[PDB]
This record gives structure tokens, sequence and C-alpha cells, in this order.
DNA sequence: GGGGTTTTGGGG
DNA sequence: GGGGTTTTGGTG
DNA sequence: GGGGTTTTGGGG
């Protein structure tokens, strides 16, 4: 096998040709008809990756790969940008005024995925390491072979891969939109924004909240197991979206069933400045928290730093089947979310609980002073998008006496029938909780078969 | 201002309780649309969704009577006129049937339809399942939280609350999650279904035997 | 044998 | 090929 | 022609 340049590919010999190209965009593997499945995608590599710089505003140049299949399994998904593909057996051809590369999967060609950064992004998702740095992760047919002298080729173009996203934006402003500009275009349009917030809408479907450079914030349905690797306050570029002229209540961006969410590679230059640059925004939510009935989705909490890297576990898992699941035995401390369907006791005014540390009894204060210690006993009755459909509600405690959330309400334990201040703060909290599409996000630890609330804090 | 006519229709009765009757007057018009497909789904759109129609077998007859020389079956992009309709709410699996949404659907019972016969009509967006965008599943979540909650306020009370010494001194002490399930209502499954709407209930005709119908 | 492909009848 | 399925009609 | 396969020389 002999791999050739893109810029150097012959565009006269029309016979098969084979190359090593770096991938920076690709749609969804989408069917067309009753036998054929597509998948387009821009490549580049060190002979064809920027147009003639002096006018062209360092805009990138690139070929295109266009794969066909009669089987949807036949086609390379592309999580992320700055990932290398290897190629055999493509025709080369001009449309429209570029290199086209195509290739039948369903007769003799084939594709090869190899990871640019150590791992892939189905490998970070898991957590596992890759069998070696010459092992593709994914490709074509039941085999693929590398030889020894692909090795350098690879080795090469991985490390030409890092030095092109970390010099260069890759994707250039002329391959997307603002997202403030987005109800002016006539169809489709590409994205490149920030996920600011992940909410699990349902058991197939997340709710994606972005904001880009142009400090627009939009809402967008991405199924979970169509993009996986949707991760908040990571950078993705959304390839083919459409503005929804039918949403009123908040700003919303409409995907299909070929477009594409892409994340890119650790060097990546546009990843990093945008992840520092695009700050959180809370606006929407302040604002949904004035409307009687908000639709749009309000986490009212956020979690202690040393908690943001712990991974969620549904109510489904947590209150059935902690107690036979190996994984979810040998752990105490949980991270979920959920919203509140009524709070216990009614009466706020008894949140606050007088606790004698002698009898491990608690009163009410409504006698005053002599119960003990002022701590905070509410039972928080729960449900979620794991347990949406079920006749069950689940009890989430905030028992503060051993000092476990004692600032959840960020409002230190008071005798509430005579402070008020605090009594008024907590009416309104209790509101804010019960009110419909208010959800919370918070560490629990495990204690005597119940859950108790810990490193969370409410930010409204 | 809703462009979508389905979704501001569909979106009021949800917001009203499944009572047709509540939803405005103003949007009991004729309704005008673009016949996406016909089979084995009949899928009609009003420019940005499609919905799918539940035609009575009266309504089926008149429209053979009317037009002896249409089936319905291939009305595939052509474009019909529902003059008499009615909406109602009922419970189905929507693991099954993709037209719904946590296991509630907002069906169209079409009574009346005139085929507009070779009636161009305007481009539009490609249309999307109703049952699939935001706004609308937020709309029906929001439907479903309200009855919950009324149940919940309703069938639990005592202030049951853990006695403070169980998860105080837990060093000894070892329990189940199952501990922490309460029933949300006196439903008779393990699925909720304490919901206030009455269920309509309209017979009506499924898309294979109108098939047969016009070619057994 | 049968696909895709063009070899359009025949290799290994 | 910057696109439109479905035994897949909440990867397609 | 060449795959994978078995057809092991020949269809469309
Ligand atoms: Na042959
Ligand atoms: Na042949
Ligand atoms: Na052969
Ligand atoms: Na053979």
């Amino acid at each position: 096998y002999e791999y050739v340049e893109l810029a150097k590919a012959s565009l006269t010999s029309a016979q098969p040709q084979h190359f090593y190209a770096v991938v920076i965009d690709a749609t969804f593997p989408y069917k067309t008809n009753q036998e054929r499945y597509i998948c387009s995608l821009k490549i580049v590599d060190p002979t064809l990756y920027l147009k003639q710089q002096k006018g062209a505003g360092d805009a990138s140049d690139y070929a295109t790969l266009v794969l066909y299949a009669k089987r949807f399994e036949d086609l390379p998904i592309i999580h992320r940008a700055g990932d290398i593909i290897r190629v055999h057996r493509a025709t080369l051809r001009l449309y429209n005024g570029q290199r086209q590369f195509n290739a039948n999967v369903f007769y003799s060609s084939s594709w090869a995925l190899f990871s640019t950064d150590k791992r892939s992004v189905t490998q970070e998702i898991n957590n596992q390491d890759a069998v070696s740095d010459t092992t593709p992760f994914s490709f074509s047919s039941k085999h693929a072979t590398i030889e020894k002298n692909e090795i350098s080729i690879l080795q090469n173009l991985r490390k030409w891969a890092n030095q092109y996203f970390s010099s260069y934006s890759v994707i250039s402003s002329d391959m997307y939109t603002a997202l403030n500009k987005a109800q002016a275009q006539k169809g489709d349009f590409d994205v490149v924004a920030k996920i600011l917030q992940v909410h699990e809408l349902d058991e197939y479907t997340n709710e994606l909240k972005l904001k880009d450079a142009s400090g627009q914030v939009f809402y967008t349905l991405s199924l979970k197991l169509k993009f996986p690797h949707v991760r908040t306050g990571e950078v993705v570029r959304i390839r083919s979206a459409t503005y929804d002229e039918t949403s009123t209540q908040k700003k919303v961006l409409i995907l299909s069933h070929y477009s594409n969410i892409i994340t890119f590679i650790q060097s990546s230059k546009l990843a990093k400045e945008l992840r520092a640059k695009i700050q959180d925004d809370h606006s929407v939510e302040v604002a949904s928290l004035k409307k009687n009935v908000s639709l749009n989705a309000v986490v009212l909490t956020e979690v202690d730093k040393k908690h943001a890297a712990l991974p969620s576990t549904s109510l489904q898992d947590l209150f059935h089947h902690a107690d036979s699941d190996k994984e979810l035995q040998a752990q105490d401390t949980f991270r979920t979310q959920f919203y509140v369907t009524k709070i216990e006791p009614s009466d706020v005014k008894e949140w606050v609980k007088g606790y004698d540390r002698k009898t491990k009894k608690s009163s009410s204060l409504k006698g005053a002073s002599g119960k003990g210690d002022n701590i905070f006993q509410v039972q928080f009755l729960v449900k979620d998008a794991s347990t949406q459909l079920n006749n069950n509600t689940y009890r989430v405690l905030l028992y503060t006496q051993d000092g476990l959330g004692a600032n959840f309400f960020n409002v230190k334990a008071d005798n509430l029938h005579k402070n008020a201040d605090a009594r008024k703060k907590l009416e309104d909290s209790a509101e804010l909780l019960t009110k419909f599409n208010s959800y919370v996000d918070a560490v629990v630890e495990r204690r005597n078969g119940f859950y108790l609330i810990k490193d969370t804090k409410l930010i409204y | 201002q809703q462009q979508s006519a389905f979704k501001q229709l569909y979106t009021e009765l949800f917001n009203n309780e499944g009572d047709f009757s509540k939803v405005s007057s103003n949007l009991k018009k004729p309704l005008k649309c673009y016949v996406k497909e016909s089979y084995p789904h009949f899928l009609v759109t009003d420019g940005y969704f499609f919905v799918a129609p539940y035609f009575t077998k009266e309504a089926v007859n008149e429209f053979h009577a009317k037009f002896p020389n249409v089936n319905i079956v291939d009305l595939t992009d052509k474009v019909i006129v529902i003059n008499n309709w009615s909406l109602e709410l009922r419970r189905v699996n929507s693991a099954e049937v993709f037209t719904s949404y946590a296991n509630l659907e907002a069906r169209l019972i079409v009574h009346s339809f005139k085929p507009n016969l070779q009636e161009r009509l305007n481009p539009t967006r490609y249309p999307v399942n109703l049952f699939r965008d935001d706004e609308f599943k937020t709309t029906i979540q929001h439907f479903r939280h309200t009855a919950l909650q009324a149940a919940i306020n309703k069938t639990v009370k005592g202030d049951n609350l853990v006695d403070i010494s169980k998860v105080a001194d837990a060093a000894g002490k070892k329990g189940k999650v199952d501990a922490g399930i309460v029933k949300a209502s006196a439903s008779k499954g393990d699925e909720f279904s304490d919901f206030s709407f009455k269920e309509g209930n309209t017979a009506t005709l499924k898309i294979a035997d109108i098939f047969v119908q016009e070619k057994g």
C-alpha cells in the first residue's frame, strides 16, 4: 500500500488511491434511501490545510471525503475533531472547485480511525487504555492491518495534528455562524459553542444549554445514545442545526439525523480559548424565576468543587440497585440530580429543631431553646428522569446535626419561630424547590439506608 | 406568537387539563395541512410539525362517498382540509407509540376532511415529530408534575420523618435503601396514573384496516 | 454464487 | 457530496 | 479483476 498526500493525489488517474489524513469535520452517518448510507467529512494534511493567506483571512483549506455504504455500521462515527483517518481504495475527482475523495465501503474501500490523543472519545468515556499507539479504535470490515512502515506516517501525522490544532483554529469563522445571528439564516448552519449545562430531559434525551462567543444562549436536544460524550464546560462544534421558529419561551436549535456534535483534541487552541473566554450565564434562570411557569429548566444548586469530577447516579440505581449492584455497594458517597415534589415537615418553621446530642433526640422549638443545639431536619421527596414514570417518590434527607449540608440553604440554622429573616428566606427557597422545572444537583452520603445531602448549596 | 398551529393547539389542550372545551375557540377553525405520509403511518404537517390524525369510521365512509376516485392511503404529498375535528388526551405506551410522550398522547380526532387534490403548498422547513419538540415535551412534563404533586400532597401526610437517631450514631447500624421509597399515590400498578383529566374515548380506525378496505 | 464493476469471461 | 431513514419511527 | 468463499468454473 502506497500512501499519497492530499495535494499530490492524481486528478486524472481516476485509479484507486490511498492516504492518511486529519478529520476536522464530519456529518453523522445518515441513510439516503432503502439501501444507501453516507458520511461526508472534511480532511487536511501538511500539503492541504490552509488557503492562500494574504487575503484569505487565515481561512482553512481542505479536501472532502464521502464514504458510501449499505449498512450504518460500515461508516465512521466522528465524535472529535483532530483524530486521524486512514482510507484505502478511494477515487479522487474535482467537485465544485475542491478535491473530493469518494469511497464505496460496500465494495472494496475501507477506513480506519486512529486516536490523536492518548485515548479515543469512547475510551475516555469508559476510562479505558488504548491497546497501543498503532491500534485503530474503529475500522470497517472484520480486519485491519498496520505495516511497520506505517508507524512513522502515523506518529508524524499525530505530531503535525497537534501542532496544527495548537497553532491554528482549524474551525475558522467561515465554518460556523454566530448564535445571535442564527435567526437570519435561510436554512441550516453550523455552531461552535461551550456546553454550559447538560439537563437530562428524559430516558433517551439530553437538553444542552449552549453559549458561544456572541454571548447568546441556546438550547438543543441531544440523544444520549447518539452523543454520549457531551460534558459540561466543554466546547463542541455542532454540524448542521436550524433555528426553531416555534419556540417562544426559549431559543432552541433543531438537529437532524445527519447532524453531529464534535469535541476538540486537547491541543485545540480554539477550544482552549473558548473554555476560558465563554463564561457561565444565569440570566435565563434569573428571569424564569419571575414567571409562574417556566419552560426553562433551572438547577438551583451547585456541588463543592471537589465533586465536580464525580459521576452522577440516577435515583433508579440509588434506591433500586444500591443493595444488589456490586459497584454501588462499594460506594457510600454519590452525586445525583432530581426535582423536589414535596418537602417535610409541611410547616417551614419546623424545619429547624432542637437537638440533644446525648439522647439522640430532636424536638420542636415552639417551646424555645429548651431542646438543645439547633439543626436542620428536612426531608425531601424527590423524583427524576430514571423514575419519571413509576408511582414512586424518594426521600432525600437534610439532617445537619453532624454538619452534613449545614450551609445548604445559605442560612445558618436558627429558631424559625423567632427569626423572621431566616424564616422568610427558607420559605422562598421552599417555593423555588417545589416549582416545576426546578432541579437539584447534589452530593449525598449513604447512612443506615438513607441518603443525606452534603457539600451542596443553593445558588439562588 | 406561536407559528405552529399544531403546537399551539396541543399545548393549550395540555395546559387545560386535556379539556378540549376550554381551549381557545378561535383555534377550532378548519385545518389545511400537507400530507407527509399515508402508509404505514398517515402523517400530516402544519408547516412545522407532523401529527397523526385519527379517522372515525364515519369520516372515512363520508370521504369515500364524496370522493370515489380518491384513496386515502395514497394521499402522500397531497393536501387535505379537516373541517370537523376534535382533540382529546389518551394514555398510551410511548415505548410503542412514537406519536406520544411520557405515556400520554394528544389525539387529533378527524370527523370530516376534504382532499384539495393537486394543490401545491408553500415551501417549509422539514416537519418534525411534535412529541419530540423541547417545549412541547416540557409542557407535558409540567402536566405530569402538577398531577404528581397534587397526588403526593394528598397521599403523603403525618410528616413521617426518619427519626434523627437512625441517621445519628450509625456506626453499628446498617440499612436498606428501599426504606426511602414512598408511594406517590393510591395507584393500582407500579406506574403513576392518578390523573384528574378524564381519558377521552372514541372508536378510531387502524390505518391497516383502511388499507384493506381499499386494496385487500 | 453473487456484488460491484466493467473484468462483460475467467483467477486463485 | 451541506444531507431526510424507520424491523431504527428517542444513534441511523 | 479481485473478495470471500466454495462457487473450486462461470452469471448478470
Ligand atoms: Na465476477
Ligand atoms: Na464481472
Ligand atoms: Na468470482
Ligand atoms: Na470463487
